């Protein structure tokens, strides 16, 4: 149950392209896509 | 012994090409070294290009450059040869032989991760067998 809730007279600033949660998906999905990646066979006899 | 077979004798005009023929019997050129030679009465041998057994390489002595070819029946049960441009000092006994060689890598460098660098030559052993022979002269 991933409740939210409205609040009662609320509101907020935000600033898209200045929140930094993106660049941790930047850098996270780079992680991730290394950290799989990463124990696999080289393919380097290809270059003859 | 197996049997070898060459083209009969021939005369041709001088400024002119002429070509040649060799068989081995039970397609032995498969295991042995193509040879062709060339031989002028009172004088010595002198060779002329050759294809390995493998068929993966050809020569020529460099008095022979862009004169000769050498080609093959499919299977390489027979050999070919032909010379161009003779002319009346090109009269000669023309031979076709079988032959050996050694083959050993030349250089290499040992590689972790893939095929070794690797150099390799041959090296002519002996001549087998000599053919019977073809004579080709020159005249007007
Ligand atoms: C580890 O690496 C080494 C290389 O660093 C390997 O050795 C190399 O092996 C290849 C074959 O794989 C050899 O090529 C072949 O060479 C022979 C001629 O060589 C023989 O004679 C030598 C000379 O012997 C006289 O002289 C010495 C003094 O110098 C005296 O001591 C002797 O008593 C004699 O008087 C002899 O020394 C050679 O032995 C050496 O090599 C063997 C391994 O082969 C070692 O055990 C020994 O310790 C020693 O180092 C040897 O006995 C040629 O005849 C061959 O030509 C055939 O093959 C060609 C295609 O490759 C083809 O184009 C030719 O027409 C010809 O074909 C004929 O033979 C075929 C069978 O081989 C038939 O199928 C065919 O129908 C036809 O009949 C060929 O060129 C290298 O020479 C050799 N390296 C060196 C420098 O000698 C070693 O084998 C490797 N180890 C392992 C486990 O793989
Ligand atoms: C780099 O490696 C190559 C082989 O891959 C080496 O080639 C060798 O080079 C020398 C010089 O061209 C050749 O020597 C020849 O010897 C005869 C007799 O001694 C002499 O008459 C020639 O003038 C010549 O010096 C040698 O045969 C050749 N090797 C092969 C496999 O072709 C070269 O030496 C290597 N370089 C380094 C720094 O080691």
């Amino acid at each position: 149950n991933p409740q939210e809730i409205h609040l009662e007279n609320v509101t907020e600033e935000f600033n898209m392209w200045k929140n930094n949660m993106v660049e941790q998906m930047h850098t996270d999905i780079i992680s991730l896509w290394d950290q799989s990646l990463k124990p696999c066979v080289k393919l380097t006899p290809l270059c003859v | 012994q197996v049997q070898l077979v060459q083209s009969g004798a021939e005369v041709k005009k001088p400024g002119s090409s002429v070509k040649v023929s060799c068989k081995a019997s039970g397609n032995s050129f498969s295991n042995h070294d193509v040879h062709w030679v060339r031989q002028a009465t009172g004088q010595g041998l002198e060779w002329m290009g050759w294809m390995s057994h493998e068929g993966d390489k050809t020569g020529l002595a460099q008095k022979f450059q862009g004169r000769v070819t050498i080609t093959r029946d499919s299977g390489a049960s027979t050999v070919y040869m032909e010379l161009r441009g003779l002319t009346a000092d090109d009269t000669a006994i023309y031979y076709c032989l079988t032959g050996s060689k050694h083959r050993l890598r030349d250089y290499f460098l040992y590689n972790e991760y893939g095929p070794n660098y690797e150099e390799w030559g041959d090296y002519l052993a002996t001549l087998d067998v000599w053919g019977h022979g073809t004579a080709v002269t020159v005249s007007s």
